[PDB]
RNA sequence: CCCAUAGUAGGCCUAAAAGCAGCCACCAAUUAAGAAAGCGUUCAAGCUCAACACAAAAAUCCCAAACAUAUA
RNA sequence: ACCUCGUUGGAUCAGGACAUCCCGAUGGUGCAGCCGCUAUUAAAGGUUCGUUUGUUCAACGAUUAAAGUCCUACGUGAU
């Protein structure tokens, strides 16, 4: 699900991947949405490049790494998977999401005036 | 090129003062 | 709650309007979040409060009708905002990449091509510093700028 | 003559003797015959230009009948042209007559920002509430420790970094500017 | 447009907006008062 | 500004002012005027029949015409503040009169009834509705006054 | 615009909404250029009729409605 | 709309201070002053008269006058032509105050003038002002 | 927010300059009132106020990756 | 505080900036259309040949949509 990751504040219009092609006018800065856009696995892959040490490991160790963009995974790498990890980000709720019981446990903060249009 | 100060220099720093006004009380008797 | 009905002939009704639960834990208070005692202990994504002072169309309400405070109205619009952003109140609409405490609605912000050297670094801004006076349940302040 | 009289380019007679930058000001720092005035935020030095254009902007938007304006700071003397010192705090155009704080405070405030140095429109009102504020600042602090305190007594080794003015100035002074803020 | 560090309103139409991050000075009747920040 | 030392930087910093906080936010916790006083006593009394009425719609040559036809009589046209209006209804004693007093109010003073006239005025302008009065302690709506006209 | 008619009781409950339209609307400012329109004020909850003598009447009902509702509900009907 | 003049009774077609004046609006010259003088006939003549002309929009005439100005029968009343210069100490007549009231007699009259007030006190302190903002003195 | 009747275009001169060319008093009606603090008219006319009323940049290619709330 | 005076182009190939000379998109205009002027945005592309001068330049001639301002150790002389 790597192409439904989640960016805080406004990353996905402000963060800009630079690279390089070696030509000359080859320099290209394209944002976080663009690049997701493009590749639903090159933010999440670049990100965690970026944290790898930079010494001769790193690329082995992105060998050992397998990005899906979505739900469907290969057989194989299904059948391999061991352990899942606890997402590092609690999902918050959504009203449509909350039940009526949490909402009628929850308080009313104040009393609206009856005469007001809304 | 500029530099700046973090929160850890001046607990440092406030730590150091603390040290040093003790120093004054136990040299004032 | 006042609600107009045409037919043309219009005419407006008043219907069920909620009331302030009973038993506020410090009754006697300037904005309904002091009375109830949240001055910092609200955030974004608290939806169920949010949505109180909320149109049905997703419009903050106005201070006078709420009786929040300046700083405290200031504080859910700028949560509210973060809410919508985050999709987080998908009924309350006027009629895809995922966010959330987003300060600037995202069409307004350009992109950062050239941040700067260390000292003088162009920041991505998370959050809101309306916020900054929350209750703070961690070692290290929560970052406003990334 | 309620109107800024024009002042000389260079004195007649040149005088011999008699930094005039750093520091606080310590004459021309209250009101006398006025009641408002553009204060110096800060050290400077006003050329004959900057004279000029104080007269000039001062006498254009003027009201002799309601509004009579003099000059707190001489003509420029010190040879460089001639210029004259200015210090934190001192006084450079004072008004008086019966008039109000509004009625001044736009152009005062464009003038301030056109002087060379840091500059604020300020009645005898506003001027009085400034120094009770700073007053009650330096009282009511919570911060243990002030730059006065350290410095005074060698704390750290710091007059080590620190000038011998800085035990006078407690901080607020470095060099010719000034920071208010700072307790 | 005009680009203006301090926008000031010029006539009784001209409001000020927040619009594309940054603010503005719209007039319906003067458009020649429109200013940019 | 040039550099500070860093240590006198380091300093500074130690030394900035720390505001006192308060615990609980102090904003979470909890002539003329004697003139009209004045003068509306004494025309309360100077008054024997009293209307109201909206005379906010017309425009300055209008309103320049109906106070002349006006003071054709002994009538004489008023406005007052309603913000000073209201403590006067319950100084004079004047209960009835709280909901009749409210946005735009114009007063219609006078001891000899013309209002048969003043209504045959207003009829030709289909507008401006008659507001109900109060004539010597005792209130008079619109079909009163118009039964005391006929 | 044809005919409008405004009638309200401030001798019974006070309804300013009708008060306040009748003030700003119905008013020379506004009948300068509108001049098609025969406004008539007869008092005595509210109710305010409009008149148009090509297929419609409205009728408000403007006792829990407010100024700006109802004026905005009367200019919508004018642009029709 | 409302035109104000304050022409004289005497020359009824002084030139420019009626012609462009009126014309903006679409006047007949020969019957505003053939009216004018109509009025002049009607009181005293070599006097000016302040006049409220309204200009309907069916283009027809409606002058309305009353009694003459106020400066130029106070100087009259003193003995003066033309009037002093400071107006604060230079002096040249003086009108008592029984003058004074009995001028304001037949003052208070007028309809478009307003002058309509009841009380002698809101008429004889206004024309008091007035003198006295003129070269005037009060006597007694 | 709302709009501002009128003694009188207040007079001196100023072709007229009336509130806007200038100086002199700066009164007065209703209830509320500047012989007007600012636009525009040769001058008027038209408009507001007040009064009632309710900040920045540059040249080979941006430059750790990233992160707002888990116990100090 | 007297006088004086203390490596450079060109050719070739160009890389880059935008503070835009032209081409693009807009706002305003004391522009009715044509236009001009001004401002925002735009660096993908383009941006001439000659006479005198060693000219670094400059002037002139003829054009051009335009004949941009610069940085690149004259950008570049083991070409
Ligand atoms: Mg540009
Ligand atoms: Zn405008
Ligand atoms: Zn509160």
């Amino acid at each position: 699900n790597t192409r439904h990751i989640a960016f805080s504040g406004n990353k996905w219009e402000q963060k800009v991947y630079s690279s390089h092609t070696g030509y000359p006018g080859g320099f290209r800065q394209v944002t976080a949405a663009q690049l997701h856009l493009r590749d639903p696995v090159a933010i999440v892959k670049l990100a965690i490049y970026g944290m790898l040490p930079k010494n001769l490991h790193r690329r082995t160790m992105m060998e050992r790494l397998h990005l899906f963009p979505d739900e469907y995974i290969p057989e194989d790498i299904l059948k391999n998977l061991v352990e899942e990890l606890p997402q590092p980000r609690k999902i918050p709720k959504r009203l449509d999401e909350y039940t009526q019981e949490e909402i009628d446990a929850f308080p009313r903060l104040w009393t609206p005036p009856e005469d007001y249009r809304l | 090129r500029p530099r700046f100060v973090s929160l850890r220099a001046k607990q440092n720093m406030i730590r150091r003062l603390e040290i040093e006004a003790e120093n004054h009380y136990w040299l004032s008797m | 709650f006042r609600e107009v009905v045409e037919t043309t002939i219009i005419e407006g009704r008043i219907t069920a309007t909620p009331k302030e639960s009973p038993n506020p834990p410090n009754p006697s208070g300037q904005c309904p979040i002091c009375r109830w005692n949240l001055k910092h202990k609200y955030n974004y994504d608290d939806v169920l409060l949010l949505s109180q002072f909320i149109r049905p169309h997703g419009g903050m309400l106005p201070r006078k009708i709420t009786g929040l405070c300046q700083e405290e109205h200031r504080k859910i619009e700028e949560c509210v905002k973060m809410a919508h952003r985050a999709g987080l109140l998908p009924n309350h609409r006027p009629r895809q990449l995922n966010r959330y405490l987003t300060r600037w609605a995202p069409g307004s912000v350009k992109p950062i091509y050239k941040k700067g050297p260390r000292w003088n670094r162009v920041r991505m801004p998370v959050g809101s510093p309306l916020l900054r006076d929350n209750v703070c349940y961690s070692r290290t302040p929560w970052k406003l700028y990334h | 003559k309620p109107k800024l009289r024009f002042i000389e380019r260079a004195p007649l007679v040149p005088k011999v003797r008699r930094s005039d930058i750093r520091g606080p000001s310590t004459e021309a720092t209250e009101f006398t015959e006025g009641n408002f005035a553009i204060l110096a935020l800060g050290g400077g030095y006003l050329h004959w230009g900057h004279f000029e254009m104080m007269r000039l902007t001062i006498n254009r938007s003027m009201d002799p009948k309601n509004m009579f304006a003099i000059w707190r700071v001489p003509a420029p003397f010190k040879p460089i042209h001639y210029v004259t010192p200015v210090k934190a705090g001192r006084l450079v155009v004072e008004m008086g007559g019966r008039c109000e704080f509004e009625e001044v405070q736009g152009f005062l405030d464009q003038v301030a920002h056109k002087l060379p140095f840091a500059a604020k429109a300020v009645s005898r009102g506003t001027l009085e509430k400034m120094r009770k504020d700073q007053e009650e600042r330096e009282r009511n602090n919570q911060n243990p420790w002030t730059f006065e305190r350290i410095a005074t007594a060698n704390m750290l080794g710091i007059r080590k970094v620190l000038s011998p003015y800085d035990l006078t100035h407690k901080g607020k002074y470095w060099g010719k500017f000034y920071m208010p803020k700072r307790v | 447009f005009k680009n203006k560090t301090v926008l000031k309103k010029r006539c009784k139409d001209c409001y000020l907006v927040k619009r594309r991050g940054r603010w503005y000075v719209y007039c319906k009747t003067h458009p020649r008062h429109k200013q940019r920040q | 500004r040039r550099v500070m030392h860093f240590q006198r930087q380091k300093l500074m910093a130690v030394t900035e002012y720390i505001p006192p906080k308060p615990a609980i936010h102090p904003s979470c916790l909890p002539g003329l005027i004697r003139l009209l006083r004045r003068e509306i006593a004494a025309v309360f009394q100077d008054n024997r029949m009293i209307a109201v009425c909206q005379n906010v719609a017309l425009s300055a040559e209008d309103k320049l015409l109906m106070r002349h036809q006006l003071r054709k009589h002994k009538i004489l046209m008023k406005v007052f503040p309603n913000q000073v209006l209201k403590p006067f209804l319950e100084d004079s004693k004047y209960q009835n009169l709280l909901p009749l007093f409210v946005g735009h109010n114009m007063l219609l003073v006078s001891e000899e009834p013309k209002v048969k006239e003043m209504v045959r005025i207003l009829r030709t302008v289909p507008f401006l509705p008659l507001l109900g009065g109060c004539i010597d302690d005792t209130i008079l709506s619109r079909q009163g006054f118009i039964n005391y006209s006929k | 615009v044809k005919q409008v008619r405004v009638q309200f009781c401030p001798f019974e409950k006070n309804v300013e909404s009708t008060r306040t339209f009748l003030q700003t609307v119905s008013s020379e400012k506004v009948r300068s250029t509108n001049l098609n329109c025969s406004v008539i004020a007869d008092v005595r909850e509210p109710c305010v009729d409009v008149l148009f003598g090509d297929g419609h009447r409205l009728i408000m009902r403007g006792a829990h409605l407010t100024a700006l509702e109802m004026l905005t509900a009367f200019a919508s009907h004018i642009r029709a | 709309g409302v035109i104000r003049a304050i022409v004289r009774a005497g020359l009824a077609m002084p030139g420019p201070p009626l012609g462009p004046v009126l014309g903006q609006r679409g006047v007949s010259i020969n019957q505003f002053c053939k009216e004018f003088n109509e009025r002049t006939k009607d009181i005293k003549e070599g006097i000016p008269l302040p006049t409220k002309i309204l200009v309907k929009p069916d283009r027809t005439f409606e002058i309305k006058i009353g009694q003459p100005t106020v400066s130029y029968f106070l100087k009259a009343a003193a003995g003066i032509e033309k009037g002093a210069r400071q107006t604060g100490k230079e002096v040249a007549g003086l009108v008592t105050l029984k003058h004074v009231y009995e001028i304001a007699r037949i003052k208070a009259q007028d309809e478009a003038f307003a002058l309509q007030d009841v009380p002698l006190s809101s008429v004889v302190r206004s024309i008091i002002g007035s003198a006295r903002s003129l070269g005037i003195r009060v006597v007694k």
